[PDB]
């Protein structure tokens, strides 16, 4: 394992600021030194495919610029293409491209990290299990990963046990997970893109963070998947066609007691959003339930108002008017049926679903409503779309 | 067909949360339905699946881990009780999956000696509900 | 008075109609079904908007299956021909066959609110009497009148054609356009235009419809949810009282037994 | 003078479907209304229930107006095909119609073994043969001693047995006072049994009166035939001496067709020479004089099987 | 050859004989009369003669044949009573439809309509028609093809006095060609001007058949002679009184004269010889006065003063 | 062959019935107006019309035949028809092809206006399956209704009055159609931990308005049984009825 001191970097400037010229190099790298270094384009630092490529344990290194090739693949060591030492206190890891069947850029007890702007394409062969994690983040406090474009490695972005830091931007695609959380109390992240990935949010057991601006596109079986998490903040997410692979469902809250989920745009998926019984009695108003074949799946009797200070979300089939012109509508809007519900308690009704005697139930509902079990209705439900911002 | 607690693969992933199970420590419940059999990468995300209503009136047996048998970091697949008849202790600082840490046990003796050992409270399966998983799932994670 | 002397030949006449006991034990049976399963549920404005919905199916279906044949069935059969032979009058044998069939749903209605409310008595503990009498007094001289409205619409029916399969079309046709096309017509109207046709015209279209009228008059107390109401949300916007209330769905009997026995006079 | 009837001539649609019948009827006098092409039949018969108004003319039923409530006590209407109220009994329907006449309801069990039903009383109409209900509604028509029976054919459905016993308990009413008038159409059997009979056809009454005085405004030939012997040398030629011609149809049916102007010396001419068995002179009966009198006035004379 | 051999055919249903040893003998070109009261017989001979029935204790020759074969019913007209038929169908596409089942050429359809007298009302619908004008309808498929026997159920119910005297006009050609047929009827008068030969029965049994000329001889009736005037009323109650018959004294100048028709050959000569007979009228005792007479023979014990 | 005709008899009776032509019309707007409200807002709205089809057809199939039997029989012609070179067999099966094709031309104008508005009405519907999606729909609509024809002359042989025989006729409809799977949906519900749920799929077969969705649905049963089990439900009840026609 050679040190980038054994590299021929020119210096452009003489404040630990170097510069390597274009070329290939051989081996593990690592950096000792406060060294702020750059690279040509041609800068093909290319390990041999075994052991963590840039292994950085110095404070305050602005790697700028690198293009690592086809590093290691034991897991269990780490085998990453960056590797930064808690010693290793605010790195900047910005603008590289990086390809390789491990971890991309692991961290682990450092603050203040800052990986901007990397394209990092992990794999094509391996089956989602050896991947290794596209940007591993282990228990840091300060971080900053902005604008990145992951792709192919498993899971995305890797988050445990990580404090209070930012992922603001960044296209993931073909992945399992796209952005996986574990234990990360007070987190952050906006605008991020997913597409085509078999899980596009994972959220377990992460409190008190903010989830906004995101984007899901074309993912499978699972939209955005929360469990565990309380006082968070689900706002102006936009969950696209997420087809099956579980049946496909935009947002499945699991075990998620207290957290706002406003502005929402659940589209088109098999499901727009489970709620289990367990997650009950949290502000849910705001969103767009457009084009999904069933709206809310809840199989409970306990009533359930999804509407905080008398605006609640707009719905794609509410056949209702509005008399006095204001934004909401008029009468309330029960997304399940009791027959919707008897389907999810015994699946062999599914043989009986087409029966005109069940077309029966279904008026029998809407004209005798002693016999409606207390659901998820929502009084006050929008007619118009909020998230006019969110299609483009 | 319901007789058999099928062993753990590595690529099993969990039927709520989806990740790889053998990744992990702690018991690892799993459910056998005799139509096909899914499994958990807690026992606490078990027992968040068992008090849903789908599967409340569901005919499947529940089996988990014995932790007075095994070591809690790898967990072999081998003795692995029905958990029904089991021992729960909750509260403990175990590092578990996904839900609250609740070690599964047979004898409440081994169950005692974990519950003094690190303050926590020994509790059979029906005292089990959702009031209880989501506080002790706040009380170790939490604050 | 030969109004009664007719009376109580219908009234002999209806109760050995197999057709009416059934249906008229089939609103026995449902009242305290419904009222059973209110009773569990322990809610109040749900079971009152629940019976009745079940009056707005069934008290039609009684009267049209009492009186749809009550002219033309006798013409037909040759024994009203023979009839006006009798020191009788159009305007006796007219207003004695509502007499008579009138005595029956406020017989049919009595036995089926009435064991609603034994129901309720016996079953949850506790209710107030003073206020489960008034409501039920409610619900029993307001579903009568009712029941009597689509009485003098089957004598408007049954006058005016010639032949009874084809009185048994129209009664069927009026079976579905007040109960449950009215409804849905309105609920299209509102829909398409999604509110903005007319916010001030359109709750003055429930009174062109007894059987909404007929909601409107019950769930005056128990205004509760709006899903329970649906197109009977309008009726907040209606600025009548309740006894203007009373008096149009005596307007409805009144109009429609004017007129049934005009048609009856050029028969 | 029971029924009036005085220059009515019922007008309605501007079709004058009636026209000048001058119908003045007996108080004791069973008259017979026969209808054909002309729609008089029924409009006539309405017009004395009370239940049409008359167009141009006046009706005076009992001396009084047709529709007034102190003669439709005194009515009785038996309609052509009444059934009833099929869900009631018999005794329940007369009780009802005993009601409304305002006959005293000892009556309905007079009647009901009057009219043979007693066994069939206490029994749902829907229960009944047509010829029971037309016993049923007999029953309503001697309800409470009227004055004027109206019968539209009684006789139909009815075993005859009973049509027997209908014009006796017909013969009955007729000599304690009431006068009944026979709307019928099956015209062979009710001639024994009426007193005066009164054809009308397009409007138009064509003819009224008795039957011996119907015979005598039309001439119409009496249809004597001869069993024993019709044979053939003499008994052709004895009668056709004075145009009578001795026509027959099988071995001895020697149906003569006479004038009735010639009796005594057909008679003698029958019983002068050549034994007899058993004349039977049979006179235009009401079936041949209604064709008379139908002819007269539109008909013409149908071929041989052409209806 | 004969249409009809009932030959002591015994049908019974359960325990209860309906029609008991009834043994008729319907000729070629004879019109036959079945009258029946209490007994359900007349129904159910009318029965055996079509193929509805079997004889449970003997056996029908219809033209010579069993009842049901193809053959024999093809030419075997048949009016039920009280029918009424399928009323949203026209009156011609029903005799079309009848002429295509009974094998009959559709060319008789036209001739047969304008044969009854429904020409104007043919090609409307069955409801707007009168009760005659679907007995001329239901006379109508009974006379499709050539009929060799016909069952006239009441024919003349609800017809025309016209139209009810055209149909004996119409029977009479037809038992010329050769056709007998059998009238059941209740309206006594009317077809008596016609029957060839009457076959009253009671309850079970068959009461008496042959013509009317044997039933007048066998069943002693006497004749209801009544007269207006041939010499003096009063002059005349006395002779027949003395004689030994009954003389209705009537209002006046008139002579009702109930004699036992048995002697009334040289009766009637004295009558002759002291009057004129220019208005008088014997009348033989009816079929309706026979067919009373045979019920009071076996059981029917008759009704009062005026009864029913 | 006259059992063609007597059936031409009942094509000219039947198609002039206005309480049929009221609900094949109403058939045709309703089939109309599912297809309109389910295509632009195909399996999908199949199955929209399957349930369509199952509520009506039964009706149309009851409406015709309900008075074929007991109809003649108070009309008088059913004792005219026996006296005529005909068997009992001839007439009930000869009512059977009358009745038939008027019900198979009640698909004819019920899904032929209905296809239409698919086919006119989607623009890139991939035709090549619409006309084996719908072919095999027209077909198991009118055995459907050949089901609930053969169902209506064994109520209608059996009674001796035409008010009964409508009575009868509602009580079909209603246990056929919506009490028999409702008393299958309130077994379940009731009962879960007990009864099997394999055995359902089977007894789904004791139905022919089940067998009717079943063959428009596409299960441990193959197609060929279905098809196989709704035509056995026509020649059990079309010779059960042959049975009760030769009692009366
Ligand atoms: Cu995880
Ligand atoms: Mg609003
Ligand atoms: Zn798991």
């Amino acid at each position: 394992a050679p040190q980038s001191i054994t590299t021929l970097p020119l210096q452009p400037d003489g404040e630990n600021r170097w510069r390597l010229p274009a070329g290939e190099y051989q081996g593990q790298f690592t950096i000792e030194q406060p060294m702020q270094l750059r690279c040509e384009p041609g800068a093909v630092i290319q390990s041999q495919g075994q052991g963590s490529s840039l292994l950085i344990s110095a404070p305050d290194v602005l790697v700028e610029g690198c293009t690592l090739y086809e590093w290691g693949s034991d897991l269990t060591a780490m085998d990453s293409a960056v590797f930064i030492l808690p010693a290793a206190e605010r790195a900047q890891i910005s603008n590289n491209r990086m390809r390789g069947p491990g971890f991309g850029v692991f961290v682990d007890g450092t603050r203040d990290v800052q990986v901007i702007g990397n394209e990092i394409d992990g794999d094509a062969g391996v089956r989602s299990q050896d991947r290794g994690n596209g940007i591993h983040l282990f228990a840091v406090s300060g971080a900053r990963v902005l604008h990145n474009h992951v792709r192919n490695a498993r899971d995305g972005i890797y988050i445990d046990t990580s404090n209070g830091n930012h992922l603001e931007g960044n296209v993931i695609e073909d992945v399992r997970y796209g952005v996986h959380y574990m234990f990360a109390n007070e987190n952050s992240l906006i605008d991020n893109v997913t597409r085509r990935t078999r899980t596009g949010y994972a959220l377990m057991q992460s409190r008190k963070l903010t989830v906004t601006g995101n984007r899901s596109e074309q993912d499978q079986n699972y939209g955005i998947l929360m469990n565990y998490i309380t006082y968070s903040t689900i706002t102006g997410n936009f969950v696209s066609d997420v087809q099956r692979g579980g049946e496909g469902k935009a947002l499945f809250i699991y075990n998620s007691l207290f957290n706002t989920i406003e502005n929402n745009h659940f589209e088109k998926s098999s499901l727009g959003i489970h709620l289990t019984a367990g997650s009950e009695d949290n502000r849910i108003s705001g969103n767009a339930f457009v084009g999904n074949q069933q709206q809310v799946k809840y199989v409970a009797s306990r009533t359930q108002e999804w509407s905080v200070d008398g605006r609640g979300n707009y719905w794609s089939d509410y056949l209702g008017w509005d008399r006095n012109n204001d934004g909401l509508g008029d009468i309330a809007y029960e997304p399940n049926d009791n027959v919707d519900r008897l389907l999810w308690l015994y699946p062999q009704v599914r043989l009986l679903m087409n029966s005109p005697s069940i077309e029966v139930l279904r008026w029998v509902q809407r004209a005798f409503p002693v016999i409606k079990s207390p659901g998820v209705q929502d009084s006050h439900p929008l007619m118009k779309l909020p998230t006019e911002k969110l299609l483009t | 067909q319901s007789l058999e607690p099928v062993a753990f693969h590595d690529s099993d992933e969990c039927h709520v949360c989806g990740m790889i199970i053998t990744d992990f420590p702690g018991p690892k419940g799993q459910a056998v339905e005799k139509r096909g059999v899914k499994k958990f990468c807690s026992t606490a995300e078990m027992l968040g699946w068992w008090l849903q209503p789908e599967n409340r009136l569901l005919d499947a047996k529940l089996y988990v881990h014995d932790m007075g048998r095994s070591v809690w970091e790898k967990p072999d697949d081998g003795h692995l009780i029905d958990a029904t008849s089991a021992y729960y202790v909750v509260g403990t600082s175990l590092k578990g999956a996904m839900g609250a840490s609740l070690a599964s046990f047979a004898e409440e003796q081994d169950a005692k000696a974990l519950a003094g050992m690190h303050g926590g409270r020994v509790l059979r399966f029906e005292e089990i509900d959702q009031a209880l998983l989501q506080e002790a799932a706040s009380m170790q994670h939490g604050g | 008075n030969q109004v009664w002397n007719i009376a109580r030949k219908e009234l002999s006449d209806g109760l050995r109609n197999r057709w009416l006991l059934a249906i008229s034990l089939l609103f026995a049976v449902l009242a305290v079904g419904i009222a059973w399963l209110g009773a569990a549920a322990s809610s109040i404005p749900a079971t009152i908007a629940s019976l009745a919905s079940l009056a707005t199916f069934l008290m039609p279906l009684i009267a049209l299956l009492l009186a749809y044949d009550a002219i033309v069935g006798e013409d037909e059969g040759g024994t009203l021909m023979l009839l006006l032979t009798y020191p009788l009058g159009r305007g006796q044998i007219l207003l004695g066959k509502f007499v008579g069939h009138g005595l029956i749903l406020a017989l049919a209605v009595l036995i089926g609110f009435g064991c609603a409310a034994l129901a309720i008595a016996l079953l949850v503990e506790g209710v107030e009497l003073g206020m489960l009498f008034w409501a039920f007094g409610r619900f029993m001289i307001s579903s009568t009148l009712l029941g009597w409205v689509f009485l003098a619409f089957a004598y408007v029916l049954s006058g005016k054609v010639n032949e009874k399969s084809s009185a048994a079309g129209l009664a069927l046709g009026v079976w579905f356009l007040f109960v449950l096309v009215f409804d849905l017509v309105l609920l299209a109207l509102l829909v398409l235009s999604e509110g903005k046709f007319n916010p001030e015209l359109l709750p003055w279209l429930l009174l062109l419809n007894p059987t909404d009228i007929y909601r409107l008059i019950n769930l005056s107390g128990f205004e509760g949810s709006g899903s329970a109401m649906g197109v009977l949300s309008l009726g907040a916007d209606l600025p009548v009282p309740a006894a203007v209330l009373w008096l149009c769905l005596l307007a409805w009997i009144g109009v429609s037994l004017l007129l049934a026995y005009a048609i009856f006079r050029r028969r | 003078n029971a029924v009036e009837i005085q220059g009515v001539s019922q007008r309605y649609g501007s079709m004058t479907v009636l026209h000048d019948l001058n119908l003045n009827l007996g108080e004791g006098e069973v008259l017979g209304l026969f209808g054909h092409n002309g729609a008089g039949k029924t409009t006539s018969m309405k017009l004395i229930l009370g239940l049409l108004s008359p167009s141009e003319g006046q009706v005076k039923v009992l001396g009084r107006a047709p529709n007034d409530p102190q003669v439709r006590r005194q009515l009785g209407y038996l309609p052509e095909n009444v059934t009833f109220y099929p869900q009631l009994s018999g005794r329940e329907t007369l009780r009802h119609f005993a009601r409304l006449k305002g006959a005293a309801l000892t009556q309905v069990d007079e009647l009901l073994e009057q009219v043979g039903l007693a066994h069939a009383a206490d029994r749902r109409v829907k229960t009944y043969s047509k010829g029971m209900r037309q016993r049923l509604g007999l029953a309503q028509a001697l309800l409470g001693e009227p004055r004027l029976l109206l019968l539209d054919e009684p006789t139909v459905g009815l075993d005859p047995i009973a049509t027997q016993d209908l014009y006796l308990l017909i013969d009955r009413l007729r000599q304690r006072g009431t006068s009944i008038i026979l709307c019928s159409h099956v015209l062979p059997g009710v001639e024994a049994h009426i007193n005066r009979a009164a054809i009308l056809a397009k409007g138009c009454l064509q003819a009224v009166g008795s039957l011996s005085q119907l015979r005598a405004e039309a001439g119409l030939p009496v249809r004597i035939r001869a069993s024993g012997i019709s044979e053939r040398d003499s008994w052709l030629q004895r009668w056709t001496d004075a145009g009578h011609s001795a026509r027959g149809l099988s071995e001895s049916s020697i149906e003569v067709v006479a004038v009735n102007g010639h009796k005594l010396v057909l008679l003698r001419q029958l019983l002068g020479e050549g034994e007899p068995e058993d004349i039977e002179i049979h006179q235009p009966s009401l079936e041949d004089l209604y064709r008379y009198y139908m002819e007269r006035a539109g008909d013409v004379r149908a071929q041989e099987g052409r209806l």
